[PDB]
């Protein structure tokens, strides 16, 4: 990965679910 | 040429001045080393860890 011993390591949320979450609290506001 | 390391040698596209013989990253460490034997540029890969 990196040059020496550094790694790093991906989030456990995807963006694309993190803009599911948006997407839903905005669909939520605007409906009820 | 002196320098000592470990990693895999591959083909590179990068074109060297006639009279530099390492390459060197922003990083500031060793990857692109030409043969002394025969004018070319490999550039070097760490094993993975």
């Amino acid at each position: 990965q990196k040059f020496n011993g550094l790694n790093v390591l991906p989030p456990l949320l995807t963006d694309e679910m993190i803009a599911q979450y948006t997407s839903a609290l905005l669909a939520g506001t605007i409906t009820s | 040429n002196g320098l000592t390391g470990t990693g895999v040698l591959t083909e590179s596209n990068k074109k060297f001045l006639p009279f530099q013989q390492f390459g060197r990253d922003i990083a500031d460490t060793t990857d692109a080393v030409r043969d002394p034997q025969t004018l070319e540029i490999l550039d070097i890969t760490p094993c993975s860890f």
